[PDB]
């Protein structure tokens, strides 16, 4: 944003934002799935107790 | 300088021990063409290379 003319920055920024958002989305989805597995284990522990 | 290098056998020079003055070259506008890539042509002389 401090190096390129505003519209040039907008293009380079859009590339970077998209990259960062897709990396976060992948991360969040994977945690959501692992979190579900953890919930299942917690439910088993509660049953054992 | 009145003599720019032959293109057949042109030679690159290296710059050091400078105060950046992109905005000076640009504002004096002695050259007719100022087209920049990666650096805004609109006097971006805030950067240090």
């Amino acid at each position: 944003l401090s190096r390129l003319d505003p519209p040039e920055a907008e293009v380079q920024i859009d590339r970077l934002i998209t990259g960062r958002l897709q990396s976060l989305q992948t991360y969040v989805t994977q945690q959501l799935i692992r979190a579900a597995e953890i919930r299942a284990s917690a439910n088993l522990a509660a049953t054992k107790m | 300088a009145t003599r720019f290098a032959s293109v057949y056998a042109w030679n690159r020079k290296r710059i050091s021990n400078c105060v950046a003055d992109y905005s000076v070259l640009y504002n004096s506008a002695s050259f007719s063409t100022f087209k920049c890539y990666g650096v805004s042509p609109t006097k971006l002389n805030d950067l240090c290379f």
